[PDB]
């Protein structure tokens, strides 16, 4: 039984699409080409790209953001090109020190960070505009830019939540392992992010997005021999591939989508992943400072038997201090 | 009830075990032999979960917690109050999830479909079977499984992560996370493209495969095509679960230190040791 | 602390990432990389 | 699309609007400078 | 390589021009002769169909495709003659002729 | 001041009201094909009642 | 030299030029605003004799602290 | 100079310009509001001689 | 030597040259601005006999 | 596409705009120099 | 594809612009060296 | 024995053999370079009596 | 042996060469700048006797 | 031996060869540059008797019973 | 591709540019050596 | 594509000679490296 997982016979066409649909202003950049490797898994044409004014500016602003990050990373290993490659995943451009709050920090102590963050943010907004204009030029609905707006919303909460708590130090460092260090320390600082209910919801939609794309990917491949991958024609002119897809899920779990409406389930699950995420970040440190204690208050937290019991003098002895400033001297202890 | 086109499709045939005996429907649901076994394991497993809640400290849905046994019991069945109930429920869950996959195969066979859906679901069953069977068995005790409880299993995930000090540094976990994030991106793009050609602005004709290929091409620089995006979505979603199973089975049975110190091999490549 | 005094330049880390001492430096023993961790001495020319 | 006489008309409003806006901003700066000068 | 595929990595390649006797190359040759004669037959049928319906730029390509099919067949006929000559002079070769 | 009610709880119920509204919307969309259901007791809609079947206009080409 | 506009479409060049000037001006203003000597929004009113000199030390401020008091 | 409006549709330029000026103004107000000297919502009622100033002549 | 512009399209070469030079100029200015000796925004006024040098003071 | 007289006409404005911009920047720099020299 | 005489014309500009840039950069280094020598 | 070159394409076996020898050579050199005894770049000038040896049994 | 340019399209070779030389030149400059001895931006004005030298063998 | 070039396209051979030699040369230089004995950019001016050497096998007893460094 | 005459003509420039590059590199190395020898 | 035995014999003359010349250069480089700092 053929699994339809890769294409044993590709066909070339000598003239090509890639010359766009009628598109007006801007320019089509490059000539279309075929990759045999792309043609094995998907459609073979690797080809022309559109930018317009918003796409050009997005690349300029974004390139500067990437240069600032990389140059700071490379400066942080003393310009050593070997250590730059060897240590790359540990390198960061790091946000300002906490004592500045929202004030402008020194250039080497977060000033480059805020600059890179600014140009990256402008670059992301200009890319959204580029996508929005392109969807309308191709005479399409606006579903894709609003889906991308959901991702941008979560991203912006890595600026607004630091703004709301009042310090740029709380922002995410640019760096592969360093931003994962931040991700862990954020959950630590705010008392275990598992008990943030919007984080829990965001996971429910992240997992649900995998569930849906596994189900939908498999479903369409299972009817692809009957033309089920021609999804637009199955929507406008329902064939037996659509009917069988509906009946499979109906007979399996008692209800079904349509060939159109499964793409709405898909769209909302993906969009709600980052939308619920952003709400959870914005609530953290502004409304709730310890999510586990919010869980205790609202009854989320399962009880376990006590692992230790403190006496009252231990309760006073074992309180620490909140962490302060680092020692700005090298004491002699000699007398 | 039936969809307006359904009745024509409701033939006998395509079963794996029961032949005609269980080859019937109940409302919308196809039954079959694995439908019968599904409902058996679902009902037994659910009622034992309710019994676990009854003998626990609360009925609060979030706080119910049916915990595995202590590690000292090894691979034996513990006393039922002490984790043996978790072990019975785990057997029911395996029986249910297996029955569900095989029932999907009977349904696919009756509709003349490919077997993609049963196997794609096997990726999730693999991940579950890794967490409760394979990894506990390699560690030598069923007590290494996660507790059945809506938040108490999140306490397990937290503590397992910090058993390796900084679980983000697990290299298979980085791959699995990358697949989950790439999948959610790809799902949003594919969902958006189909809806945008089928629901264009008012007063616009319905779009075409050419327009979505043109749009997709200047988004990624290449056109993936209609079969390609479904192959990719299946690859990313199922690949995430497979790499998830890898990332947890290597943690403990095969690697025991913190995950950050696994990366010492990269620092010591002889070109730059 | 009431007010801040700078460390000598040779005591200032040029990597500002907060966990680097545990995540990298406790396993990394390479001599060149270890020398790169701090800024080198720097002196006004007329003091040489 | 655009004819040259129609561009010449639009260029009238555009240059005038720009210069008008710049004048209004110049006065906003005069007020800001009087309240709290920055040099 | 379409016929030997992955086995070309290990240097099995039964398409290459062969002038000594080889039962593996003779096997490949007999299979490919039949396929290419069928492919020439289909190519000239397609030319006859597209000539009948008269579409000029399609007639041009159908003739160009037919010429390529004839050339690819002629290579296998040349391979068949080499092997058949080698068969007659080599002990323990096939009794049924190539080509 | 309100001890128990807090802004995270309020925001969560706002989401639940939206989310159930969304599921209703999606289930209406799921019923544009194959509905109303055939049954021995006559036509059946389930709940919610499906949106109407949708007509698509093709283009006049160029 | 006007033939540069025959080989390059000035519609496209001017967008790249505007974008390049935009990023260059913004980089320089943000660099200066983060410096000690040219933090003109905070210190613009100081005379040149009393503006900072030589403040190139790469850790002029404490790296680690609580956030400012939150009010 | 009016022939620039033959190269660019003023419908596009006017929207792009209004977007640029809106974001530019928003950035400059936010930079000032974030400062010590010009955080005018909390301190705008201070006289010019009472307003904060960055540190003079370090290590004088 | 002019036949180089037959072999390569000058429309491609000039964009690549401009891009290369802009990036190189940006890198060199960043490297210098990052040093102590050439931290010219903070220390450009010093004068060459009192500008930093990468050595340790004698007798500590 | 652009004709050569049209290219030459455009170039005159590009040179004039560039010169005007360079002049404005030169005054801006000399104001900044008189306020706070960088060498 | 240019004609040979057209490539020859472009080459004249291209060489002259290159050397003009190198000349300007040479004076920039003369100023930088006078301000703060690096050897 | 030369008849194997009718069974196998010499052109393809040669490429496979050159690849196999290169991989095996690099593997063995790096295994030795990572050892104590044969870290020849650091310690190649030590005499055989002076070179490291992996620890023996205590014989007790 | 100008007929090398018949078997290899010089349009491809000159791009490959310039790409190689550019990257290699930058790698060498940054390797030197990263070293103690050749950190010429900070220490280029030191004389050859004053420039750093890496540590010897301990008996030396 | 020249018939090897009947067997292989020389354009493919020379490109593979030059790519192999470039990568091998790079690898050997960077392996040396990270060693102590051949860290030639830092220590190249040392004489051969002064250059570093990886440490021997121990003093034959391989055992400790020391005396302090002088105060 | 190229005619043989084009290859001859190209090769002479390619050899010249290579030799010019090597000359400048040799001067650059001897300057660097006189400033700070590496052996 | 064609490749006659005289083309192969002409190419072999260059390929061998270039190979050997490179090995000769490398031999002088090792002669210099050894006299500077022997590795055995
Ligand atoms: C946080 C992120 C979440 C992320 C995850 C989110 C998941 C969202 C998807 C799942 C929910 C949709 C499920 C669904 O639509 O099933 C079809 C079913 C009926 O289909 P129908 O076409 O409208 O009608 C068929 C009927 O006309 C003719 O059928 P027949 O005569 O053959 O058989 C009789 C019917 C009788 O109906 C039932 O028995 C209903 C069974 C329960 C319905 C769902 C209740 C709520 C969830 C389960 C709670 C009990 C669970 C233990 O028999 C059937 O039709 C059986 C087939 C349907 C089986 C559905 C099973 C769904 C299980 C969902 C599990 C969810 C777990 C969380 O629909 C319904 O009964 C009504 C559903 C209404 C939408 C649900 C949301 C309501 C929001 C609240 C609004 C206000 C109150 C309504
Ligand atoms: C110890 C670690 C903590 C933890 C800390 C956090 C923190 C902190 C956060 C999350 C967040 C998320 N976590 Mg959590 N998380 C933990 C445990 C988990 C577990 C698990 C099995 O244990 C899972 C599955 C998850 C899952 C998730 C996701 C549901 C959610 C991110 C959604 C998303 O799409 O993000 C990926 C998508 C994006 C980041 C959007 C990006 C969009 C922009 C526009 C892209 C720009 C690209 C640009 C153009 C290119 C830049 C180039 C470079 C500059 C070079 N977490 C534990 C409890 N988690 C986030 C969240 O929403 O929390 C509520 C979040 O902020
Ligand atoms: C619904 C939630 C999910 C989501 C969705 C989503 N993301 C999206 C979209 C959507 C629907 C898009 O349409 C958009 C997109 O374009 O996709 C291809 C995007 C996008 N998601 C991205 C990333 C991303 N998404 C993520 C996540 C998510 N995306 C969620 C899971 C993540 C994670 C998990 O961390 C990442 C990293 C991007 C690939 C893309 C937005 C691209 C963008 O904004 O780029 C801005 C530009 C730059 C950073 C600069 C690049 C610089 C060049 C390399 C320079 C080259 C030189 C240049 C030519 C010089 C200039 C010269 C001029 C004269 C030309
Ligand atoms: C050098 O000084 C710093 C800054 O005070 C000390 O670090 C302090 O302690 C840490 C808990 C904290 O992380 C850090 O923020 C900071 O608060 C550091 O330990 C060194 O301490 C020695 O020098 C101190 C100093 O400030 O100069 C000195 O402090 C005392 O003396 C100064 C005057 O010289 C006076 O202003 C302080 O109020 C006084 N403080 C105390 C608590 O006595 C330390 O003396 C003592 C006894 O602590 C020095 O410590 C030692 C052991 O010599
Ligand atoms: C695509 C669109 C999807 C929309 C989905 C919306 C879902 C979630 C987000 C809702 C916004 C949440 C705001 C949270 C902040 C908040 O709550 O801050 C409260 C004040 O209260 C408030 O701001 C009240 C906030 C009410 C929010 C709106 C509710 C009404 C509309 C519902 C619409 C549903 C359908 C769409 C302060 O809290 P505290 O703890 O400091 O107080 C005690 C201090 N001692
Ligand atoms: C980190 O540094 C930090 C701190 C950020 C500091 C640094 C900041 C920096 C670098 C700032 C740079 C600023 C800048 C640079 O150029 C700013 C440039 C600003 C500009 C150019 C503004 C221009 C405004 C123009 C306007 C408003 C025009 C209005 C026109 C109107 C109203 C008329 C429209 C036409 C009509 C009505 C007629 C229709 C008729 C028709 C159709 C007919 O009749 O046919
Ligand atoms: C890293 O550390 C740090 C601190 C950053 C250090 C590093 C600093 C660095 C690397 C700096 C680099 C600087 C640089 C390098 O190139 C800078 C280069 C700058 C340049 C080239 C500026 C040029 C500006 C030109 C302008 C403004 C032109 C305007 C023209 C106008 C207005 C007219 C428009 C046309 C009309 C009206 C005609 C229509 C007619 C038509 C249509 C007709 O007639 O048909
Ligand atoms: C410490 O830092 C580290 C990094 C470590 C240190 C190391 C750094 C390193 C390694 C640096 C390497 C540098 C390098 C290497 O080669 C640098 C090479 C630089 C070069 C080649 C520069 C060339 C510039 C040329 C220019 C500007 C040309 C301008 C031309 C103009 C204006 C006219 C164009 C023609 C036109 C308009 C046609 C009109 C007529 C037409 C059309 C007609 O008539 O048709
Ligand atoms: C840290 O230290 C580590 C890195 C570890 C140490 C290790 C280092 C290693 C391993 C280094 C290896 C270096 C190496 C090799 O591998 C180095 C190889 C260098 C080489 C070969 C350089 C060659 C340069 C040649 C040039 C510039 C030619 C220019 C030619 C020009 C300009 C003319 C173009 C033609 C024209 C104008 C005519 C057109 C006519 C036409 C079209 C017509 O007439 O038709
Ligand atoms: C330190 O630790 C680790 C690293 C692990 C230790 C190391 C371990 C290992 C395993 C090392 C292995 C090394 C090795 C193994 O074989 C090394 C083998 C090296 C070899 C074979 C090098 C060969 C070089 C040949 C060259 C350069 C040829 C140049 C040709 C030229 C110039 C001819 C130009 C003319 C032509 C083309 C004709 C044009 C046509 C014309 C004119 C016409 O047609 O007319
Ligand atoms: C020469 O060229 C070289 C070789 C250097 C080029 C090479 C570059 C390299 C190697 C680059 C490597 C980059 C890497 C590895 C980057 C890794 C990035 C990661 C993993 C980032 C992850 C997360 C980052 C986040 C979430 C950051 C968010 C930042 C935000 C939202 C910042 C916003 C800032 C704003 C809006 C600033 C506004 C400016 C004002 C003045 C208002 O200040 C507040
Ligand atoms: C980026 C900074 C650049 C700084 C540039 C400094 C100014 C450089 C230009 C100097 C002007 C005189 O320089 C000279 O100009 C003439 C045209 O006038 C060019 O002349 C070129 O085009 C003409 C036709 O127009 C041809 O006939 C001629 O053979 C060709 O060389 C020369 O090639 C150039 O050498
Ligand atoms: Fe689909």
């Amino acid at each position: 039984e053929y699994q339809n997982l890769f294409t044993r016979v590709q066909v070339r066409t000598v003239p090509e699409p890639g010359i766009p649909i009628d598109e007006s202003t801007g320019t089509r950049y490059g000539t279309g080409t075929f990759s045999y490797l792309a043609g094995k898994f998907g459609d073979a044409q690797i080809g022309p790209i559109y930018l317009g004014w918003a796409g050009v500016l997005s690349l300029i602003f974004g390139f500067i953001a990437i240069e600032i990050i990389g140059l700071n990373m490379w400066a942080s290993v003393g310009w050593d090109p070997v250590e730059f490659i060897r240590q790359l995943p540990w390198l960061a451009l790091e946000p300002p020190p906490p004592q500045y709050g929202l004030r402008v920090p020194p250039l080497n102590q977060g000033g480059w960070y805020l600059m890179a963050g600014f140009f990256l943010t402008v670059s992301i907004i200009l890319w959204w505009i580029r996508i929005y204009r392109r969807a309308r030029a191709l005479q399409m609905g606006s579903h894709l830019p609003w889906a991308f707006a959901s991702a941008i919303f979560l991203y912006s909460t890595f600026f607004f939540q630091p703004l709301l708590v009042g310090s740029w130090s709380e922002m995410v460092p640019f760096g592969i392992f360093p931003h994962l260090d931040w991700t862990s320390a954020f959950s630590i600082r705010y008392g275990n992010l598992y008990y943030n209910p919007f984080h829990a919801l965001s996971i429910a939609f992240l997992y649900g997005s995998a569930v849906l794309f596994a189900m939908h990917g498999a479903t369409i491949l299972a009817v692809a021999r009957m033309g089920g991958e021609r999804e637009i024609e199955q929507i406008t002119d329902r064939g037996t591939a659509a009917e069988r897809s509906m009946l499979f899920w109906r007979w399996c779990m008692g209800f079904n989508a349509t060939m159109e409406s499964i793409h709405r389930w898909a769209w909302w699950f993906a969009v709600l992943t980052t939308f619920t995420g952003g709400i959870g970040i914005l609530l953290t440190g502004t409304v709730v400072d310890n999510w586990y204690l919010w869980g205790v208050k609202h009854g989320l937290v399962a009880p376990y038997p006590a692992q230790n019991q403190l006496t009252p003098e231990q309760q006073d002895l074992l309180r620490g201090r909140y962490q302060g400033t680092a020692p700005d001297s090298f004491p002699s202890y000699v007398v | 009830a039936m969809l307006s086109f359904e009745k024509k499709y409701r033939v006998r045939g395509g079963t794996l075990i029961g032949g005609d005996l269980f080859d019937f429907w109940f409302g919308p649901f196809y039954v079959g032999f694995f439908g019968v076994t599904t409902i058996f394991f679902v009902t037994l497993g659910t009622l034992l979960c309710v019994w676990g809640a009854a003998m626990g400290p609360t009925w609060n849905l979030w706080q119910i917690n049916i915990a595995p046994p202590d590690l000292k019991y090894g691979l034996g069945l513990a006393p039922l109050r002490e984790g043996g109930l978790w072990q019975i429920i785990t057997l029911c869950a395996l029986g249910a999830f297996g029955s569900w996959a095989l029932r999907q195969a009977e349904i696919a066979r009756k509709l003349g479909m490919g077997m993609h859906i049963p196997w794609a679901y096997g990726g999730a069953i693999l991940a579950y079977t890794t967490l409760v069977v394979i990894r506990p068995f390699l560690l030598g005790a069923w007590g290494h499984g996660f507790p059945y409880g809506i938040f108490s299993h999140l306490d397990w995930v937290s503590n397992v992560g910090y058993q390796y000090l900084h679980f983000h540094y697990n290299p298979a976990h980085m791959i699995a996370v990358t697949f989950f994030f790439t999948n959610c991106l790809a799902l949003a793009m594919h969902g958006s493209l189909i809806l945008s050609v089928t629901n264009p602005p008012k007063g616009t004709p319905t779009g075409t495969s050419e327009q979505e290929n043109v749009f997709f091409r200047d988004l990624l620089g290449y056109s993936i095509g209609a079969i390609g995006i479904h192959r990719l979505g299946l690859f990313l979603a199922v690949g995430a679960a497979v790499w998830s199973a890898i990332c947890i089975v290597i943690s403990g049975p095969f690697w025991t230190q913190g995950w950050p110190e696994w990366w010492n091999w990269w620092l010591n490549l002889p070109i730059w040791k | 602390g009431s007010s801040y005094q700078q460390a000598p330049i040779t005591n200032q880390r040029r990597m500002r990432g907060i966990m680097i001492q545990s995540t990298l430096w406790d396993m990394d023993r390479k001599r060149s990389a270890t020398r790169q961790r701090y800024y080198p001495a720097s002196t006004p020319a007329n003091q040489l | 699309g655009m004819t040259e006489e129609e561009a010449r008309r639009f260029h009238g409003y555009m240059v005038t609007g720009t210069l008008g806006y710049v004048v209004v901003a110049s006065v906003a700066h005069f007020l800001a400078w009087s309240w709290r000068p920055w040099f | 390589p379409v016929n030997d595929g992955i086995w070309a990595w290990y240097g099995i390649d039964d398409d290459r021009p062969m002038a000594a006797w080889s039962r593996f190359h003779a096997t490949r040759c007999v299979e490919q002769l039949a396929i290419n004669r069928a492919r020439v037959g289909a190519a000239e049928w397609a030319l006859a169909d597209v000539q009948a319906r008269g579409i000029v730029p399609c007639i041009a390509k159908a003739a160009a495709h037919l010429a390529r099919a004839r050339a690819e067949l002629a290579d296998w006929e040349a391979q068949g003659h080499r092997l058949e000559a080698a068969r007659k002079v080599t002990p323990g070769a096939w009794t049924t002729p190539v080509i | 001041m309100m001890e128990y009610i807090d802004g995270a709880q309020i925001a969560l119920y706002a989401f639940w009201l939206f989310f159930f509204g969304l599921i209703i919307y999606l289930r209406r969309e799921d019923k544009r094909e194959g509905y109303p259901l055939e049954s021995p007791q006559g036509p059946r809609d389930g709940w919610p009642k499906g949106a109407p079947k949708k007509t698509y206009v093709h283009r006049d080409h160029g | 030299m006007h033939r540069i506009w025959l080989m390059y479409d000035p519609r496209r060049v001017m967008v790249a030029l505007v974008g390049f000037l935009a990023v260059l001006a913004l980089v320089i203003h943000f660099v200066l605003l983060s410096s000690q000597r040219y933090s003109w929004i905070e210190n613009g009113t100081l005379g040149a004799d009393q503006a900072p000199v030589g403040a190139s030390a790469p850790a002029a401020a404490a790296e680690m602290s609580p956030l400012p008091p939150g009010r």
